[PDB]
């Protein structure tokens, strides 16, 4: 880019509304085949593509999402629907544009789009200015210096496409290597019940209706807004140590662990934790400490490849927000072998676990760092 | 926090035993029945028997019917009518809101007590209820003249549907005020609740004593209660009055005055047929504004209204929903007119909600007909003590830090300041864009945040090696 | 507070865009769509459940997109309330198209 | 169809779970809550955005992980009621650990 | 049974949905169907704690993966990850 | 029961009788009193049993 100048977004699109939109029948099955897509994730499932007006999404046309929202950017990459949320960016000139390129700049404008205020449609916002262009290098060399910069942001967007893919693939073959291996122990591992593994207690919550015993305190809170990670350290919500007065609680050890039993199963797969500091838990979860024969990531890491299994077997005792039973979690036995497979093993699932996942030496930090330094290397380039 | 929590709770307590909007007429007329009964023996008495009787002497009674025009009896008072517990029958009381409320020497501003009726299901029913309220009025307890105070505080009963909460009506208070020791304050269009208006010059009193409030507003037992609420506080008889009816379509006063200070809190979706029904597109006051206002936009007929009522000294504290940016050609050149002139002084935006549920915050227009001039849009989101209002009734020295910065032309930054004169004219005629000022500014380094990552997919490629050995279990 | 008090609204206020407006360009007829559509839906948390209580307008969707993925209940319900005023727009459109147009010819 | 309906519901509930059970185990009492909790919420529309527009009940949270991340609003709703019954709940068990297990002496 | 059971409305077949037939048919004759419920003992419930139902709830979404097919793709891409990192410290330098 | 009603003609052979929130199954407890041995009954309830 020699001569490099701005240019207004309007004069180089047609920005339109969608064409006749028809997407509701009372199913869209995973058995459909058309990639439906919307804001947020861009992937709702699938819907019967043929005869609805559809305008099919053709070779470079994008989108922006939403009304009062004016943020999200996709590519269209092969073709796909036209979903009833995909107001369309394309180009009337094919010749000086190949708009793949501006999705490839026009994500470097965070001073304003970032800024979700008002219930306000901003179509004179995107439409009308600015973009980097390297005119007055049309047609001959305007794309052609822009040819190494495609190469580069191509590559790096493959890179998030394949590390996306990767992480993937590797919980897929991590989950199988879970349950081919440390299954049908043989013979015979010992078959104890849980709760013989150590005596873990009930729970205990107070309420806010005393701000003495909400405002300071150094006891982390352990609630279900956060958990579903793994090796918890601390938390966002802190209760006072004076408040463990009128709290039901009792002081767990610093090597507990705390797993959800109410509003995570009964649809889906319930997460737990390694908890590290003493901290208390409400009433509708449980802290498990292990005892004396054990090892605490092997009784873990036993109920975390079980998890499908003990949300099977009393999956519904009653229609409610009530859910797997207090005692029917309590009474499920789990293989503990032989003082040479508790630490060999979980050395194996523990040395792999934090390997694949968050946070340290984790796989998806470094997909968020390359998606900071490809940020800043889109801030680097798009200057003159 | 002195005795208000008490107060407070025993308040909430009189609130049994069915829904609580029907029971406010009568929670609210009891209270006020007991206040009179104070205020006019506290009168006579200025001071030998409290129990009086029957000794009135009627050349002597049209002395406090010129000087207070509520003059009941020496035996009919609360302290003399709730002697008589569980007593058949009720309509005594119906009797003894008759007469005091005739008083028609001179210049009534009664017609008013006429919330207080009879329902209930039988008769005993009625009077056991009636008498259980008249003992609840009669257990709250002074134990000097704030205690109609508590009765701001029943009237927040369900703000805890629009009664304008407190510490923003000070502010707009603060907005209508000030370098202006002139007569006179205050008028409102569409006053609601008496609130807003009372906090204006109740602590204003000592500064000036003027003329009326001069409010119109149009429910039928909202002008009860607003009349009621500016005479619990001490505000004598003459001048200071509410008109019922539409300020729209039947405004008074035309002639008094221009005024020095409007303040006002237009309701939302207050919609009225037009465009014009009648032939008041060639009205006296909106021609000026060219064309007139649709039903479903009727706010910004309010200050139409608005910059009719005021003089040249005087200034429009008004509030708006925020969704202007440009209305359509029905207000684009409404919003013209306004920044035609120098009419429109500043805007103000807040914080959401602080208010009962809307979620959203509002606009404050700051209009006059002054001149220096260019504008100051002049928005705050924070702070704007977004968190609560609950910490300091008494004032949060906050909007102190609002106005005091308003006071004096700044240009801030982390917070607004002035803009061009003629940037909203290169805009849309807009409110507001200019100038939000941009926060959350925030970038990185070039390399440190990729040779950690680098360094973890090290060790990551050793974790794999490990992971392809120890699969042979 | 109905369903059909909103979509009277919306309806009345469409009908104030087109007569003052002179717009007989389908594409431009349904931006007028957008700018009626956010100025007729209500604001109050008691009138937005009384209305979704009311008939017409159902829990169910047309696009789930309209959902913002967080927290904000009521945005959520005004985005349905959107999106049912947005379909029932359609059908005004289709009511416009040869209501009030023809006649304006001088 | 006020939230004190449904409260009033949960009351009686817990009332027939604590006289009929004789629990005086706070722990147990609590997962008898968690009994009468489900049990006396609404199942209808209309009932669930009369109780959500009436007072008490607020659309704010005690605690967000009881929300599913999911995309079904009267889930998240008919949780929010369920949430605050349970806090109307802890209030209920202060007052019958008082209330009716005293007088049971014979 | 949750599905079949048209679940996707009740708008289709207003006449007969001909699909409870189906459901009448298979309850018909004391039939053992999976995908689908069936009989169970007659004191199976006695040891449950007289539950409705349990049993029998045939565990559909039954997935499992291949040993070592889902690694040696990761594995090459991140073959291909190092010469990236390469290539990255390579083109700080503008 | 509110009257004598633990003793009547019909709920007896249930043993104990239903309270007031979960009257549902008192009406199979009627259910299975107007049927000879020939007939059948098709009633519907709450999914919510456990035990209760």
């Amino acid at each position: 880019g020699v001569e490099v100048e701005w240019l207004p977004l309007g004069e180089i699109t047609k920005y339109e509304q969608p064409t006749k939109y028809l997407v509701k029948a009372k199913d869209y099955h995973d058995t459909y085949t058309i990639p439906v897509l919307t804001a947020g994730k861009t992937f709702i499932l699938g819907y019967t593509n043929e005869t609805h007006g559809i305008y099919q999404a053709s070779k470079a046309p994008v989108i922006i999402f939403d009304d009062f929202t004016t943020a999200n950017k996709w590519v269209d990459f092969d073709f796909k629907a036209k979903s009833s949320a995909m107001k369309m960016v394309t180009s009337c000139d094919d010749n000086k544009t190949l708009l793949k390129y501006v999705y490839y700049w026009l994500n470097t404008l965070p001073s304003e789009f970032a800024e979700g205020d008002h219930k306000r449609q901003w179509i004179s916002n995107y439409s009308q200015k600015k973009i980097p262009i390297p005119c007055p290098d049309n047609p001959e060399k305007s794309l052609a210096i822009q040819s190494e910069i495609v190469r580069i942001l191509d590559k790096f967007t493959a890179l998030t496409a394949e590390l996306t893919a990767e992480l993937n693939m590797r919980k897929k073959q991590y989950n199988y290597y879970r349950d081919q291996l440390l299954s049908f122990k043989e013979g015979e591992v010992e078959w104890k019940t849980l709760g013989e593994i150590g005596k873990w207690y009930g729970g205990g919550t107070p309420s806010k209706n005393k701000i003495e015993f909400w405002e300071n305190g150094s006891i982390p809170w352990i609630s279900p807004k956060d958990m579903g990670r793994t090796l918890v350290d601390s938390s966002e919500d802190y209760i006072t140590e004076e408040a463990v007065l009128h709290s039901s609680t009792k002081l767990i050890p610093a090597n507990s662990i705390a797993i959800v039993v109410r509003s995570s199963i009964l649809d889906k797969v319930l997460p737990s934790a390694l908890i590290k500091v003493p901290a208390t838990l409400n009433q509708d979860m449980k802290a498990v400490i292990p005892h004396e024969n054990i090892l605490v990531k092997y009784i873990y890491h036993m109920i975390g490849s079980r998890g499908s299994d003990i949300l099977r077997a009393a999956k519904k005792t009653g229609g409610s927000v009530a859910s797997i039973d207090s005692k029917k979690l309590f009474s499920f036995k789990i293989p503990v072998p032989n003082i040479n497979e508790q630490q060999r093993i979980v050395e194996i699932l523990d040395k792999f676990d934090t390997l694949t996942n968050s946070i340290t030496e984790g796989l998806p930090r470094e997909i968020e760092l390359r998606q900071k330094q490809y940020e800043y290397y889109r801030d680097l380039l798009f200057s003159f | 926090a002195e005795l208000h929590r008490q107060i407070w709770q025993i308040a909430n307590d009189v609130r049994g035993s069915v829904d609580g909007w029907d029971f406010k007429q009568y929670v609210l007329g009891a209270l006020f029945y007991r206040f009179i009964s104070e205020n006019f023996s506290s009168y006579i008495e200025a001071t030998d028997d409290i129990k009086d009787d029957a000794i009135k002497t009627k050349g002597y009674f049209i002395y406090p019917s010129q000087l207070f025009c509520n003059v009941a009896a020496k035996a009919n008072t609360n302290d003399r009518l709730n002697a008589d517990l569980n007593s058949i029958f009720v309509a005594i009381e119906s009797s003894a809101y008759g007469y005091p409320s005739e008083a028609d020497i001179k210049g009534l501003f009664a017609d008013f007590d006429t919330t207080s009726n009879r329902l209930g299901n039988t008769v005993k029913d009625k009077n056991a209820r009636l008498a259980a309220v008249l003992k609840g009025v009669e257990g709250l307890k002074l134990g000097i003249d704030l205690f109609g105070d508590a009765y701001e505080f029943l009237i927040s009963n369900y703000a805890a549907e629009f009664f304008t909460p407190q510490h923003v009506s000070k502010l707009i208070a603060q907005l209508a005020m000030h370098g202006q020791t002139h007569v006179n304050k205050i008028y409102d269009p569409a006053a609601g609740s008496g609130s807003l208006l009372l906090q204006a010059k109740k602590q204003f009193d000592n500064h000036i004593i003027e003329e009326g409030f001069f409010g119109q507003e149009i429910n039928h037992t909202t002008y009860n209660l607003a009349r009621m609420n500016m005479f619990l506080h001490n505000i004598n008889y003459d001048k200071f009055d509410i008109k019922l009816g539409n300020t729209l379509t039947e405004p008074h006063f035309r002639d008094e005055k221009p005024f020095d200070a409007i303040v006002s809190n237009p309701p939302y979706s207050v919609k009225w047929i037009g465009s014009d029904d009648p032939t008041l597109i060639n009205d006296e006051r909106f021609a000026p504004a060219g064309v007139l206002a649709p039903k479903s936009k009727a706010d910004f007929a309010f200050v139409l209204h608005a910059l009719n009522y005021l003089s040249a000294k005087g200034r429009a504290a008004i509030v708006c929903f925020p969704g202007i940016f440009y209305r359509g050609g029905a207000e684009q050149k409404i919003r013209q007119y306004l920044v035609d002139n120098n009419y429109v002084e500043t805007v103000i935006s807040l914080a959401p909600n602080l208010f009962f549920g809307t979620t959203i915050a509002v606009n404050i227009l700051v209009l006059s007909k002054h001149k220096t001039d260019t504008n100051v849009q002049f928005i705050d989101a924070s702070e704007l003590f977004k968190k609560e209002t609950n910490n300091n009734i008494l004032t949060d020295a906050h909007i102190e830090q609002i106005m005091q910065v308003f006071a004096s032309k700044e240009d801030v930054a982390h917070l607004a300041k002035s803009v061009a004169f003629e940037t909203v004219v290169a805009n849309d005629y807009n409110l507001s864009v200019s100038s939000y000022v941009e926060a959350k500014d925030n970038r990185e380094i070039i390399d440190i945040a990729e040779l950690n990552a680098e360094l973890k997919t090290t060790v990551s490629k050793i974790d794999q090696l490990r992971k392809d050995i120890d699969a042979i279990v | 507070m109905t369903y059909n008090n909103v979509f009277d609204h919306a309806y009345e206020m469409l009908k104030e865009n087109i007569r003052y407006d002179d717009i007989r360009d389908t594409d431009d007829l349904h931006d007028a769509i957008h700018m009626a559509a956010d100025n007729a839906v209500p604001h109050y948390y008691a009138d937005i459940f009384s209305v979704m209580a009311s008939e017409g307008i159902d829990l169910e969707f047309e696009d789930s997109g309209l959902m913002p993925d967080t927290k904000d209940v009521i945005r959520i319900l005004q985005a349905r309330i959107y999106e049912q005023l947005t379909i029932d727009l359609w059908e005004d459109a289709e009511d416009l198209l040869n209501e009030y147009l023809e006649e304006v010819e001088e």
